[PDB]
């Protein structure tokens, strides 16, 4: 905390002020005692949203176009801390888009092989995954044309190094395997990243908020496997990081995990992940989990990890709203309380 | 520039490679698929 | 390939044996060189018909 | 007509060419050079191997004669292996090269 | 005039002009066989055409080697020292200079082997600027000969 | 004298320095990295701040450990009387043996007092725990110190 | 006499001039380590 | 190649060490006599300006450390940009903490006459300013960086809430004690030092 | 008294009162002007009010040239180790309180003129943040120009 | 010749560095220990007072460079010998480079032990026996530098 | 004595780091600011002759070295005082350490200007005003220089 | 000049460097392989002390440190030769900078098998037969100790 | 002047350097791989007994240290020449520099070969070939140093 | 005397030392870089093994090439030996030493990059050969230099 605010004083404090904005339990509060999407515009105008849905007037408001301009301003937000970083810190902000643009290439190489329209396969992207040759993922099918062709001057380049093309073009099977795998050495190497070059304080509560991810998507990628696929553990194991707090003794189990019961008993010995795979929604438990470490990343001052910690605490924010505004025009309220509130 | 190299080139490497006993050498080398350059030639 | 060592070895060897005989001061002429010249004559000479046994048993193969 | 694009390269025209002047006279040393190292290469073999081979002591001997055909193939293989194929072929290559600079630049 | 400390001076330019130009051709040589053993999985045609680059980089160790024997040849137990001094400023004209001109012709070997796999006429590219990149290391061959020219030249 | 050469004060006052300067040091970084802790939770239970103080003053009264002991220094100090060798280098040693037992005692209440103040604000339970790795992590520099004042007082 | 090559003015002449190099070198590692924020200059 | 210079360096004073030890000549290595004889104007002088030099440089470095971050901060709340100043002037005021002790010493700073140059008294005063003004220096960049640290996370806190920033001062006041004990101790070792006669 | 070795200290301290007062004014001027010129590319009529921080780090380096030349008008090649020490003493204060001035308006300067295009209110703000650290390369400026005075007495 | 006046110097380093080395190993002990500490009694309350007993055992390290460092400070003399500053430089070196070791070994075994004691109960007696050998070494360090101290000022002259 | 043997060393090494750390602050700032000139001129080549100017007002540090170097070589002798060797140390240093920075400040605003300048076009002349600041950092050096540079050899024995 | 007045240094720092660069060995032995017993034992704690023997094997190399430094320390002398402080200052060395390895060797080994023992049981006759030979440096460098302090006072004059 | 005092003192540091640094080469060679058979084995514990064969050849060359340090000191008197102890100091540091090499190249193909000989039961053959490569190293480095001690005390005065 | 002091013989020490030590450097690094290679490309291609222990043979010649100037200069040390006799043979071992240094640094990295892609591509194998040798005549040269300074250690020595 000695050499931070060298390049880092501007971005930290706005990022805290941006923090500021989080809404708390009381704002979420009154924001399902709302009866109406108008209602619920203008209760989030007195907020730090305020004035974002200003272009709309009530008429053309539906809660798609809330959850796309209140992403829209995390985005723009997220821009602009990031036009102002320079070194570490601007290569740190690469790193976190990188992981968008995984799910952008897997997006747009599905909306070719279903043959729907490039113009509608794109508005569906993720803004924060933007490289310039993403349209042009529209241009062959299999694989290795469209690596060495489009995906060489991407920074995703060195994450095809285990994508075994066997001259099979793309089914929906295989870019899922393509996605997990890219992924996964993007995991690898983002934790490199985050052990080699970030400093001491916003290390260590940013391999943990990085080890988590990697668990998350090891167990999401070990339970997804039963009902839709059916593979060996020798390739499923290309699948799961190696970065973790579940990597050397629970992915082994994860692997050969042929039943839920696998999945249980391999998450039953970890500590802190037990319980999970019993009671209650696992994605309200993992985003539960997400935000409580992402509460206790705000808590160490001097740290990079903060703009991790702000902008997946403002994702959760926009899920919530969108949650809360998903029950107000459905006329559901029986679970519009399941918002996920730690600040 | 490759008719004046006819000479200038072995000649430029001569003083670079100057012995009688490698030379030889590498002159018999060279006569050898000179005078066999009907059987290499079509090989 | 070893009948062509064998012959540049009867050459070779043939010639450096009769500039030994001949006293030659290219190899006897220094004081670091061997005194005696038709004694490295005699073991040179028995070496080149080695190699030309050599060459005679290799060139009919 | 471009001015711009005579006088530009014109002064780079003047500049390579008073440049290369001193510099390929120089680069020609590399005829000297070549022929020192092969020069002292065969010297230097010669003194290890057959320099060896030569004594006025046993003579007639099987084994001061298979000391003579031993250091005869050492030296043999090693002047073809280095001396012809993999040091003619770099004076070769630098006779090629004083032709692709130094003579077709002019 | 002529100390008894002066071969070491002699020692020192006889050892750093293999040393130094040892390094630049070792390191020529491992980025070019890096950039070959890489481009040549798929193109084994212009496998013997892509060996310039390491031909390039021994012949700056036989540029370290020729005035390393030159010194060796001029060492005494009663030179002076003005000679040692002349023979440790040749080695060190030879040698680092052949270490920068090993650097030049590794990266650029390896940057023009793995690019003219794709285009045939980068060849006579990489050829052109490799020779810039070894008259670096026969200039310092140059200033080495003019410095042992003259380290016994008028020495009392 | 030569037992009391003149360049004696200079270990003394470096005794000084080193008692003043890395003991502050010491109660500089206990502070800091504490205060980071405690203002961490500044928004989250702003309630356990005024209570959570106590390793910002135990990191305080490490610099008035060092200060105790650069008074008892400086005050053996004087260009008239005599000045051995044996009590600058005893001065030397006596400031040496507490700055750095300050300085270590202050990394331990910085790491200390900053995770358990920050871990505070979920288990209120903590504070006692707290405090006593605190007191043994402050005692650290009471040892130096109470080595400073008996070396002190031998070496004069 | 303190020595005769490593005199009472040379060490303290080499002492000064090994502070003042020291920050110079902490000054210039200072300014090595200024980037610049691309991001703000870029249209994107 | 630091590791490596400071390696080198290591290696070189023990081989020198141990061959000046080795030929029995091991005293010739003295710092006794090379602080008898170097003079004693220039430890008094590098003293007096690496005082002023140390106490600026801790100063400015708290000055943008909580600087930086009040500017950060006062983005979306513009209401801690006069207010939490006094973070700057806490770190402000270990500069005219050196300043003032840089001046008192050079009081003491007069010319010595040749004859009496390297005395008891001219070589004590020379002594007691030079560790005088490094450990009021060093104290006062130590302070001016843990106030700067100190303030950086008040000026965030202040932003998060009003009622925090009188919390968090207590933690400025227990930081910026140490300049102030630097203050009193960089007075105490030069308080017998008499001017060089 | 007056030795050979004498102006080596008061030429050495002249350099470094210039040089380590240039290099902090080019830290100053650097940093804060990435800030100058990434804020104008949005809003390009803050152009000529976030100029003060490069002028304060050339009244910095004006500091410092001040000192080199008062200590070049007072050296000689017979003075004393006294005049030789006290230009360096005046060379070394100026030169490392003008290095941390100029860091410190570099740091602080690029951050207020980004501050300054979101929230208006906080010019005011890194102005007085500014005055701060312009003032200690004028702290250090008072020892130099003190220890001058006491060059030949 | 024998006893020279830069003599003390050696023993008063002595003195300093069972006291500097030492405590910085003591503080390394506590300080990354009582990490774990404050990260596990979160979920874990009870055990609050069973897992002070790395921090316990790295204080003892700090005693047993108190020890060596007043016993040494009792024996520093105007008019010592210089092996007596020698040995009592060697006592203070075989003290604090070793309970800085001890230090280290307490530090990073404790904090992983009470973070594996609060998930298991019986991890906690593994977890006292590794500390007892990793304190040994700071207990042969204070073994070596009393049996050396001990010879100091035994048959020393002039 | 006043005049030594080794004496010219100091005078020959401010002879040579005047022109040697200007010319590395000349080249940092050409570079790093050339660098930015040829990204920023594949887009808008019409404006490749004005972002020229941070690499001339580098290259001005190079000839404040020059002058400086041409003025210690002309004052250098084998029997100089010690004194003149300080003075020309200290010249040499002056002008070099303090162009480094010059240079260095030229290059970090020059290529974070002519990137900023062909998005808004208004922030030209705010380049070329903080260039100047960055500029006259040299350019004080150089007076430094020269005042010590006429005081070199004026009442030397 | 055979039996200087600076001959006791080396003899001291001979004492000295056999249990701090041996116990810096030890510590590491100890705490790399304690973290993994401490993260292995909280799902296999009836493994607790049969996982514990790379802790045993690493603090035997701190009693080889400990024998010699007694057996240089009782070896001291106020007037002794200089070749006396060569010899022990050479066998400190031999014991801490080859027990410092050793002990880098079972502390990497160590947590590799404790970690692995716990799944596969047939894994743990193999990390006591990799352990042995990691352990066995030490031995070797206390070997090397002891025929040289065998040697110190043998023949020694004036 | 042939014997001086300080004599010993290169070969006390000679006969420590002997076994230290084939120690520190041991060591790696033995903790890499021991990590290679701890990870290649908890799955196929079968090649338990046959993978040692790296943790043996990296013992070896520290008996190779043994064996030079016992003979160095064996070799060590208060009178010795200056001769002795530097050649014994070049004994030394020949079985100790070359026998950390070899640790470092058999710490390195040993877990390399024991990870790959797993999949491949036909690798094992070429690691110990290898292997034999690496520990000649070591060898090397014996047959210098027992050659320098031959000569230590063969003509000294 | 003066041409031939007492302290002669380090600089022939050294040079003997560092010739050998070098070159097992070297040839260390060209063993275990171009073994990771062959150990690698094995487990899918393993009839290729006797083939690629290239880089691994022309590596070992390496350190037959430190072996022999080793032999040679120790051959050669005297006690009252020239001072120009130690310098150059330091100057021969410095010779062979470091540049089969970078001939192993060479002789690693090909080998490893060639075994590699000669799995792959079978027409690489000789022109891995290829480079290798280019690789290995670097320190071909080193032993050259060394031989040629080994002639003059004493030829006219007084």
């Amino acid at each position: 905390g000695v050499y931070f605010n060298i390049d880092n004083g501007f971005i930290e404090g706005v990022v805290r002020g941006y923090r500021n904005g989080l809404l708390s339990n009381n704002q979420y509060i009154n924001l399902t005692q709302c009866d109406t999407l108008e209602d619920l515009k203008l209760q989030l105008s007195s907020t730090d949203y305020g004035n974002f849905l200003s272009s709309v007037s009530s008429e053309s408001l539906t809660t798609s176009l809330i959850q796309e301009y209140a992403s829209s301003k995390l985005y723009h937000e997220f821009n602009y801390i990031r036009d102002q970083s320079s070194g570490s810190t601007r290569k740190f902000m690469d790193y976190i888009t990188y992981g968008y643009m995984i799910d952008n290439v897997a997006l747009m190489i599905t909306g070719t092989i279903h043959d729907r329209d490039k113009g509608e396969i794109l508005q569906r992207c993720h803004p924060l995954g933007w490289f310039d040759t993403l349209p042009t993922l529209s241009v062959a099918t299999d694989l290795e044309s469209l690596y060495e062709t489009v995906l060489v001057d991407t920074p995703l380049a060195p994450y095809f190094k285990n994508c075994f093309d066997t001259a099979e073009e793309l089914d929906d099977m295989n870019i899922e395997i393509i996605r997990n795998k890219l992924y996964k050495a993007y995991l690898e190497d983002f934790y490199n990243f985050v052990t080699e070059e970030i400093p001491e304080p916003a290390k260590e509560c940013m391999q943990t908020l990085l080890g988590f991810e990697a668990d998350r998507r090891s167990i999401n990628i070990a339970l997804n496997s039963l009902q839709s696929s059916d593979i060996d553990p020798d390739l499923k194991s290309d699948l799961l990081p190696n970065i973790g707090k579940l990597y050397p003794l629970a992915t082994f189990h994860l692997a050969q995990a042929q039943d839920f019961e696998g999945v249980r008993a391999a998450l039953a010995n970890v500590y802190e992940y037990r319980g999970f795979l019993e009671t209650g929604n696992l994605e309200d438990h993992f985003y539960q989990l997400e935000m409580e470490l992402c509460r206790d990343a705000f808590t160490q001052q001097f740290a990079i990890s903060t703009v991790w910690a702000w902008m997946k605490s403002k994702e959760q924010e926009v899920r919530n709203i969108t949650w809360i505004a998903e029950c107000i025009a459905q006329n559901q309220r029986e679970r519009i309380n399941n918002y996920i509130s730690v600040y | 520039a490759g008719l004046a190299t006819v000479v200038t080139f072995p000649f430029m490497f001569a003083i670079m490679f100057g012995d009688m006993g490698h030379g030889f050498i590498l002159f018999l080398m060279a006569l050898f698929l000179v005078l066999n350059e009907r059987k290499f030639g079509a090989m | 390939c070893c009948t062509v060592l064998s012959a540049f070895g009867v050459v070779i060897l043939s010639v450096i044996a009769h500039l030994f005989n001949t006293n030659h001061e290219s190899f006897v002429g220094s004081i670091n060189d061997p005194e005696d010249g038709p004694a490295v004559a005699h073991t040179v000479y028995l070496a080149a018909l080695v190699y030309l046994v050599f060459f005679v048993f290799c060139g009919f193969q | 007509f471009n001015f711009g694009d005579v006088m530009i390269h014109q002064v780079i025209h003047t500049i390579e060419f008073c440049l290369n002047c001193i510099s390929h006279t120089a680069s020609y040393l590399r005829l000297w050079a070549l022929s020192l190292a092969h020069a002292q290469l065969s010297s230097v073999l010669w003194d290890m191997t057959i320099s060896n081979a030569f004594s006025s002591k046993n003579s007639g001997s099987p084994l001061a004669v298979m000391k003579v055909v031993f250091l005869f193939a050492m030296w043999f293989v090693l002047t073809v292996c280095i001396l012809v194929f993999m040091e003619g072929t770099s004076a070769m290559l630098h006779a090629l090269r004083l032709h692709w600079v130094e003579a077709m630049s002019k | 005039l002529c100390p008894v400390y002066a071969p070491f001076f002699g020692a020192i330019g006889c050892a750093s002009a293999i040393i130094f130009t040892s390094l630049g051709a070792a390191y020529g040589t491992a980025k070019s066989g890096v950039g070959i053993c890489a481009t040549c999985v798929l193109r084994p045609d212009l496998l013997f055409k892509n060996i310039v680059p390491v031909i390039m980089a021994g012949i700056i160790a036989i540029y370290g080697l020729v005035v390393s024997v030159l010194v060796c040849y001029s060492l005494g137990q009663k030179q002076a020292l003005y000679t040692g001094f002349i023979q440790l400023g040749a080695g060190l004209s030879v040698g680092l200079s052949g270490l920068a001109a090993g650097f030049a012709i590794g990266i650029v070997g390896d940057a023009g082997v793995r690019g003219s796999s794709q285009q045939p006429r980068l060849f006579v590219g990489m050829i052109l600027i490799l020779i810039f990149a070894e008259v670096l290391g026969l200039y310092g061959l140059i200033v080495a000969l003019l410095l042992n020219s003259r380290a016994t030249q008028d020495v009392v | 004298n030569i037992y009391a050469p003149l360049y004696a004060p200079f270990f003394g006052f470096a005794g000084c320095a080193a008692a003043m300067v890395l003991s502050c040091l010491g109660a500089a970084i206990g502070t800091a990295k504490s205060g980071i802790g405690i203002a961490g939770i500044g928004t989250f239970k702003p309630e356990l701040i005024m209570k959570s103080l106590i390793p910002v003053v135990m990191s305080g009264i490490l610099a008035i450990y060092g200060l105790v002991v650069a008074v008892l220094i400086a005050g053996n100090l004087s260009p008239t009387e005599d000045y051995t060798l044996f009590n600058g280098f005893m001065h030397l040693s006596c400031g040496l043996c507490v700055g750095f037992a300050c300085l270590s005692s202050g990394y331990a209440i910085g790491m200390v007092g900053d995770v358990g103040v920050r871990k505070y604000m979920h288990q209120p339970r903590l504070f006692v725990g707290i405090v006593l790795i605190l007191i043994f992590s402050e005692v650290l520099g009471l040892y130096g110190m109470i080595v400073a004042l008996i070396l002190n007082t031998r070496g004069s | 006499i303190l020595s005769s090559i490593w005199t009472e003015g040379l060490l303290m002449c080499l002492i000064v001039s090994a502070l003042l190099l020291f920050i110079l070198i902490v000054a210039l590692s200072w300014i090595s380590n200024l980037d610049i924020t691309y991001g703000a200059l870029e249209k994107s | 190649f630091s590791h490596f210079l400071y390696y080198l360096v290591l290696i070189v004073v023990i081989v020198y060490g141990l061959y000046k030890l080795f030929t029995g000549h091991g005293s010739d290595i003295n710092f006794g006599k090379f602080l008898l004889r170097t003079s004693p104007y220039m430890w008094a002088n590098l003293g007096i300006a690496l005082c002023v030099g140390l106490s600026v440089v801790g100063a400015a470095w708290g000055i943008f450390i909580t600087g930086s971050s009040m500017i950060g901060a006062g983005v979306r709340a513009p209401r801690i940009t006069t207010k939490n100043l006094i973070s700057i002037i806490f770190c402000e005021v270990v500069a005219i903490y050196g300043l003032i002790i840089a001046i008192v010493f050079s009081s003491k700073l007069t010319v010595a006459t040749a004859e009496n140059m390297y005395s008891k008294s001219n070589l004590y005063t020379g002594y007691s300013l030079f560790w005088a003004g490094i450990t009021v220096g060093a104290s006062n960049l130590i302070c001016g960086i843990a106030v700067g640290i100190t303030g950086a996370t008040a000026a965030i806190s202040d932003a998060a809430d009003s009622a925090l920033f009188v919390k968090i001062l207590v933690i400025e006041i227990f930081g910026s004690i140490l300049g102030l004990l630097g203050l009193i101790v960089g007075l105490l070792m030069a308080g017998k030092a008499s001017e060089f006669q």
